[PDB]
């Protein structure tokens, strides 16, 4: 009828031949269902894609799983659409595979919910936000110097022990909290201790309850990792489009999903292009990078890793992944040495924000200001380890201003005692634009640690 | 004679600073000249490999 | 040649992996011997640590110390060795035997001689063998004399068989081929038993050049790298081991309280000491914090050399840090720092029973007035030439 | 036009001058037809039959016993790479050459001629004569000398160098300066009429350069200039 | 979403530039209104001038402004975006709006999730749309936001179709690609209009 | 020659030495028939099977229960490149480098052996 067999198999490729004018549509899914009929046999539960239309009835497939045990002449299943996941409240709270299916052994989703497409086309052109607005985080650094934008691209430079997992959580929080929103977190190409670290901290600070979770390790063949990323992308576009929410997105390295694409053009036999990437890297980038916008009812931001291969800024993929980016965020080690969280880089962090158009007037002339004093600290710091007239003066604001820049977070509390804080925009700029002034230039530098607004520095300086 | 040997000493050291600024943007320069030499092996190599494979073909 | 294998059960070769919701995080730690590795890139159980070098850099004798340290750790080893030389292979398993190694130590060998799909199966079948110890409550560690090796194997059987290359002819599933194979190694949760499994894979560079596709792909999976340097073992520095490249991100969860007390000041004064090195020649520089700085780092270094087998006892580590961090060491000059902890040593095993044994139940230093008094008291009857 | 310039030369016995605006552009469009045509593509995607094809065209211009044909040909160079295979394999068919770098254009030396790297078979003792071939040579042993000292002067700087070292770039520098002109053809962009200068006009002017005649001038004076009485005269009017 | 556009004539995508003796000198100025182009780097009408940059310089500012100030003088202009984010394209289409320069522009798109056949074509397709009034005695102003994006989609093209790659694994016709398009810019002798 | 020294080592217990002029060339050959074979090219255009080749032959001489082969090989570096790919893989079966120097030998040292340059393991 509607059946498929087994022709080739050559590790994760194969090829189905199926019935004349009955093939399936690329993209779409299939499955092997088999029970081991004598003791020469085993069991096989396997899901592949479909790539190519090869002619004479033959179809060319990547493998998502494992094809040890195939047999030429099995039967194959068309499903008749692509890769279906759950969507709606019912994926909060629980950890997914490519498939859909929850690894986190506490049960089963019903078979009578609601399953959406991995494949889809972007937004239309009519159907996008015709205004630029910002997106309030609450953390103080990344509000005034970095802005973000609602539908934007954010690039994460960070790394291993500078606080990128608390720095994660805290968004989460804030963002539910004050917004109302949901988030979803992809991790590609993910080490199963990293992960499994990462789960357990987010049921400690009880951020799990507001996120949902998808994982494609690095134990799977290079399809699995390929398409990851799309199931994180239709688990929020549910939010975004349905109810009309301000949804966030994590993807855990947009490198990782670069390769694997290019490992699946290398196993299609495909002609490479420069450097010895896939000849269609940057459509692959595209129509990933193209969904995660802002329509008019609701918007869809992203926060991505990015590793930078060799050192070289210059090379295809993250010049590729660069193009699309809005803003970006460095963690530095000896910002945290100094004991100030979060570690943000105040003067690597850039943003297409900060403009006095989009900010007003008042914003960025405070900005600009903070960023030449911190510039003239940063010089200084050769002669200093009584120099000049101004130069006193100005590293006596500086310290200020520098250590204010940190904040006490709702997810350190359980660690600390503090209950933690969120600040908004225009009252940390009037603080920095005082600060400035030097209206609090008589307080000592140690108030001015781990507090949200203003006011709090002063009575701690009270108190102490 | 005295301020001669101070006078001495800090031409030295200021002399001394200028030459390492120097050195280090040549590095600069040479370094990203060496990543364009890399980009460039990678890709003329790879094309060496497929182009021998595909005429057995 | 010692005759047939009685076995009674068969493992598939390629088998799944634990998944996330079956593991631990990794707390208990892994005793090298090493006092740089021990120190400064710490290993716990559970882990993936991978050892990168030139060739003329001595890892081997590395994996041989780590193997010969497990005696009474209620440790099982596999050794596999690819594409070595049957002569050197057959000398390492008689260094094994004499130190009494082979009570709990499995060998596969797969020298050059072999045909290639035999080299590119002896990996999976070590860890074939040690997942069957892991899921009965032990604990295994496996080492692989290269990953690079098994790699050219499997691009020549690829070749051959006419599959499309990639980048220097390797298959496109290259990353994966290695990937599934270290990401067996886990540490399981105490539903499935609470057993674990260690793996310290080998890379080989030609002229240190870690940019190459195989040396770039290996140090992605694992958990954190050693580096060992030509430069260093040409000198004499045995082991000659790199700490401005060499990582651990496990970190100090897999160390003794005694350790992570004493080794933070260790870091911070090689740290230090590595920047100024190479300008001794010229002396009369800041008399304040110059030459103390480089004395402190000649006296560093020279506590972390060592000799080839004799692992060393962690409580002895921690003690001789320990003296070595609290200036107790300025006195004695550079050219007898060896032989003074050596005779510390000695001097350990006579009067310091108490202190070792409180370390060894406890897992914390001792008091640091009794510390003081020890160290004291040993430095009178230290003869300095 | 090789064709129409045969025919002159091999029925009336004329001398003839062939122009060719770049001869670059026909081994390219050789090459993305060869692709077409079903062919192993060379190094760099080149087409086998690089070297005959441009033999098979550079051989017909040539000067027989019955008339000449004298050939000027423009060849670009592609991504500023002088050992592509197609300028290297030019290179083998010219009598003269004359290199122009981008280098040499950013300082605003014009034209970009390199000093150093263009070749003339004509350039011998009794072709030209003797003194012109002293001091061509002499001017370019102080240049390559000049060419020598980048690195540490770039380093270092000028305060390190013995007096010889001194007096060879303070030579140096004017000879670079005095090797520009100006055009006829680059009035529009510039202004200055433009200069036409014989040989012995030059072989004169280089000659009192060497000899240390014009050391005390400013180096600014000897740019975009004809001859060196022009040159002591824009040094006149600048206040020296 | 404006509804059907009404129009009753076509033109190749494909088709000849102007000769050599069709063409003359240019002699009339185009005005930016940026002092720094104006007085240092003008540019004519009939002229082909590249604006050349890293990325976040900012040559869509330049590019708008240019636009933007074209308001009295008696110029059509037709904007092409290849490769670019259609969001980035809903806010310039805004800022367009809001200065009353969409009653003289026309906007050709094919943003970064279109296949690479459509992103290779759009060029000529605003050179099309240009030509006719350019052939009617008007004058016209053509902007390309990024050749180095119809490049790249070309080799995509090209590399699988299985065509040996040049340097940097571009095709050989990648020089023909782009001169047979900026060719087609010319000044007219007044004999052609 | 590894067949006619092998019969000494096994039928005579002799200990015997092997000198090869140059072991490269024997992998250079290789690659010259590799692709007229019908075999698709590996790095650097070498033959897909050369550590298999290399090995097959280094591992014939060893010293077993009766005699000993024991074997000095010149080798030669392409343009003093030693991450080629036949240099990297003869490397991996050395156990000692002996270096020779023309500065000890124009002062009258013979042999000519560098003291600071050769290693043993
Ligand atoms: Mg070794
Ligand atoms: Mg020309
Ligand atoms: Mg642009």
């Amino acid at each position: 009828m509607t059946r498929g067999r087994v022709i080739q198999v050559m590790g994760p490729v194969v090829d189905v031949k199926f019935e004349n004018g009955h093939l399936p549509a690329i993209y779409n899914a299939l499955k092997i269902q088999h029970k081991a009929r004598n003791e020469n046999e085993v069991d096989i539960d396997l899901t592949l894609e479909v790539a190519l239309h090869l002619g004479d009835d033959t179809v060319r497939t990547i493998a998502m799983a494992s094809t040890d045990g195939l047999i030429r002449g099995m039967e194959v299943i068309d499903t008749g659409a692509p890769i279906s996941v759950p969507v709606g409240e019912v994926t909060l709270g629980r950890v997914f595979n490519v498939l859909g299916e929850p690894i986190d052994l506490e049960g089963d989703i019903p078979a009578d919910a609601r399953r959406d497409p991995i494949h889809r086309p972007a937004p239309k052109f009519e159907e996008l936000a015709t205004e630029v607005e910002i997106l309030e985080t609450g953390i103080k650094v990344v509000d005034l110097l970095a802005p973000y934008i609602k539908g934007g691209k954010i690039g994460l430079f960070g790394g291993a022990g500078v606080g990128k997992t608390v720095l994660i959580q805290e968004l989460i929080h804030n963002i539910a909290q004050e917004h109302g929103g949901i988030s979803v977190f992809a991790g590609v190409g993910e080490r199963t201790r990293e992960g499994n670290d990462l789960y357990h901290e987010m049921k400690d600070s009880g951020v799990i309850s507001k996120t949902a979770m998808v994982f494609g390790q690095m134990n799977e063949p290079p399809g699995a990792r390929m398409r990851v990323a799309l199931t994180g992308l239709t688990m929020a576009e549910y939010f975004r489009d349905e109810q009309g929410q301000d949804v966030l997105l994590f993807i855990d390295n947009i490198f990782r999903f670069t390769q694997a694409g290019s490992e699946v053009s290398a196993l299609l036999g495909r002609m490479p292009s420069a450097v010895g990437y896939q000849p269609t890297l940057a459509t692959e980038m595209g129509q990933l990078q193209e969904r995660i916008t802002s329509t008019a009812k609701g918007s869809i931001t992203s926060i991505q890793a990015i590793y930078v291969p060799a050192d070289d800024y210059t090379d295809p993929a993250p010049a590729t992944t660069f193009s699309h980016l809005d803003a970006t965020t460095n963690l530095e080690r000896k910002l945290a040495e100094m004991g100030i969280y979060p570690a943000v880089d105040p003067l690597a962090s850039t943003s297409r924000a900060l403009a006095p158009e989009i900010v007003g007037e008042e914003h960025y002339q405070v900005a600009r200001k903070v960023q030449q004093t911190l510039q003239r600290y940063k010089e200084l710091q050769d002669i200093i380890a009584e120099l000049s007239d101004e130069d006193k003066l100005v590293v006596h604001r500086a310290r200020r201003i520098q250590f204010f820049l940190s904040q006490n977070f709702h997810v350190a509390e359980q660690f600390t005692g503090q209950p933690g804080s969120y600040v908004p925009v225009k009252e940390t700029v009037r603080g920095f634009k005082e600060i400035l002034e030097g209206k609090y230039d008589h307080l000592p530098e140690d108030a001015f640690r781990l507090v949200g607004r203003i006011e709090e520095v002063v009575e701690k300086a009270k108190a102490m | 004679l005295l301020d001669a040997k101070a006078s001495e000493h800090a031409a030295r050291m200021t002399a001394m600073k200028n030459a390492t600024d120097n050195a280090n943007e040549l590095i600069r320069t040479l370094t990203l000249s060496y990543n364009r030499a890399r980009q460039a092996a990678i890709t003329q190599e790879i094309t060496e490999i497929v182009a021998g494979a595909n005429a057995l073909q | 040649g010692l005759g047939p294998v009685e076995t009674t059960e068969t493992r598939p070769i390629e088998s799944p992996a634990p998944g996330v919701m079956d593991r631990r995080s990794v707390h208990e730690p892994l005793q090298t011997g090493i006092k740089a590795i021990d120190a400064l890139v710490p290993i716990g159980r559970g882990q993936r640590e991978l050892i990168i070098g030139d060739r003329q850099t001595g890892k081997t004798s590395v994996a041989i110390d780590t193997i010969i340290n497990q005696k009474d750790q209620n440790m099982i080893s596999i050794y596999v060795a690819i594409g070595q030389k049957e002569s050197t292979v057959r000398t390492v398993v008689e260094t094994l035997r004499k130190h009494g190694a082979l009570d709990y130590t499995i060998v596969v060998t797969a020298s050059a001689s072999q045909p290639a799909p035999l080299l590119f199966l002896a990996p999976y079948a070590g860890v074939a063998m040690g997942e069957y110890f892991m899921y009965k409550g032990k604990h295994v560690l496996v080492v692989y004399d290269d990953l690079s090796k098994q790699a050219a194997a499997y691009r020549e059987l690829s070749l051959l068989l006419r599959r499309p290359p990639g980048r220097e002819a390797y298959p496109g599933d290259i990353f994966y081929l290695h990937s599934r194979l270290l990401e067996r190694a886990a540490k399981l949760s105490d539903a499935k038993g609470g057993g674990s499994l260690t793996a310290l894979p080998f890379v080989e560079t030609q002229a240190g050049d870690i940019s190459a596709y195989i040396p770039t792909n290996v140090i992605s999976i694992t958990d954190g790298q050693i580096f060992l340097q030509s430069d260093l073992f040409f000198s004499g520095v045995r082991p000659a081991i790199n700490a401005g490249l060499s990582v651990s991100r496990v970190g100090g969860a897999a160390q003794i309280k005694a350790m992570k007390k004493v080794a933070g000041t260790l870091r911070l004064d090689l740290a230090a000491y590595r920047e100024l090195e190479a300008f001794a020649q010229f002396g009369s520089d800041l008399d304040k914090a110059t030459q103390a700085k480089l004395a402190r780092g000649a006296r560093t270094v020279e506590v972390l050399k060592q000799d080839l087998h004799q692992p060393i006892p962690v409580e002895k580590q921690v003690l001789i840090i320990y003296a070595l961090t609290r200036g107790f060491l300025d006195d004695i000059p550079v050219e007898d720092v060896r032989r003074f902890e050596k005779e510390f040593y000695l001097f350990l095993d006579q009067n310091g029973q108490h202190l070792l044994e409180h370390i060894r139940t406890t897992k914390d230093l001792p008091n640091e007035d009794d510390l003081n008094k020890a160290i004291e008291a040993f430095k009178k009857t230290f003869v300095v030439s | 036009g090789l064709t129409m310039a045969e025919y002159f030369r091999d029925e009336q016995g004329q001398d003839v001058l062939l122009f060719i605006d770049n001869i670059f552009r026909f081994t390219q469009a050789g090459s993305e037809v060869s692709a077409l045509l079903g062919r192993m593509p060379s190094a760099v995607g080149y087409q086998p039959t690089l070297a005959t094809e441009m033999g098979q065209l550079q051989e017909r211009i040539t000067s027989t016993a019955k008339g000449s044909i004298t050939s000027i040909q423009a060849i670009y160079v592609p991504a500023d790479d002088y050992t592509d295979p197609a300028p290297a394999t030019t290179f083998s068919h010219l009598d003269a050459t004359t290199n122009l770098e981008r280098k040499l254009a950013e300082m605003g030396i014009y034209p970009a001629v390199d000093p150093l790297a263009s070749t003339s078979r004509a350039l011998a003792p009794e072709i030209v004569g003797e003194e012109h071939y002293q001091v061509a040579r002499k001017v370019q042993q102080t240049l390559q000398r000049y060419k020598e000292l980048q690195d540490i002067i770039a380093i270092l700087g000028m305060d390190e160098l013995s007096d010889e070292d001194k007096l060879v770039v303070h030579r140096a520098r004017r000879i670079q300066f005095f090797l520009s002109q100006n055009f006829h053809v680059a009035e529009q962009f510039t202004g200055q009429p433009g200069s036409y200068v014989p040989v012995k006009e030059t072989v004169r002017g280089f000659k009192e350069i060497l000899e240390g005649k014009y050391d005390h001038l400013p180096e600014d004076a000897f740019r975009l200039v004809g001859r060196i009485e022009e040159v002591v005269e824009k040094a006149k009017a600048m206040g020296v």
